Order: structure tokens, then C-alpha cells, then sequence
């Protein structure tokens, strides 16, 4: 919007406002993979950390 | 039954028992009862012979 300037009386004379804008936009995104596995090699005979046999 | 690995602190082995040895004692003549017991107060004992024809 803007001020709206004075205008003389007996001559007709006005102002006029412009239009409005549009745009318009787009957006990727990201992608993240894990991965992991179990052996029988990490059981056998291993002994439990916080106790004995 | 289970113990500590032979190389390691973190692994299990199995423990299979035990073997033993023990000595040979024959003990033969002892269980003939040939000798019989005779008890004495004293640290030597006297004894007497006697025969004739």
C-alpha cells in the first residue's frame, strides 16, 4: 500500500493501486541407512563381562 | 562345569573331571592271622626251655 496524494476538485482525476504477486518453490530431502549383523562367532564361549563362568 | 580358557581372561572352557593314582598295597600274610597279639608292660621279656630223652 501507499499514500494517497492530493487531487484537484473541479478537474476528475484519481490513482489506481497495483496487483499482487505469486511464486512458488520446491524442497528435497534427506535420506540416512544403517546397518548391522549378528554371528554366531560373537556367542560362542564368550564369557558374560559381569560374572564369573 | 565351566572355567577361564587356557590363553585367555574373556573365554569359557569345559572341565571334564578328575583322574587319580593311588599306590599298590599288597598286604598278604597280614590277613593270614598267622601272629597273635601279646602285650607286655616292660621293654624286653624272657622265656625258659627244657627236654630230655
Amino acid at each position: 500500500v501507499s499514500l494517497l496524494d492530493a487531487v484537484d476538485r473541479d478537474s476528475r482525476k484519481a490513482e489506481t493501486s497495483a496487483p499482487e504477486r505469486v511464486r512458488q518453490i520446491s524442497f528435497p530431502m534427506m535420506y540416512f541407512k544403517e546397518v548391522e549383523s549378528i554371528t554366531p562367532d560373537e556367542i560362542q564361549g564368550v564369557r558374560q563381562p559381569g560374572t564369573a563362568n | 562345569m565351566l572355567t577361564n580358557s587356557e590363553k585367555s581372561r574373556f573365554f569359557l572352557a569345559d572341565l571334564t573331571g578328575e583322574v587319580q593314582s593311588i599306590p599298590n598295597t599288597y598286604g598278604y600274610i597280614s590277613n593270614l592271622g598267622l601272629f597273635r597279639s601279646a602285650p607286655i608292660t616292660q621293654t624286653t621279656f624272657l622265656m625258659d626251655l627244657t627236654d630230655w630223652d
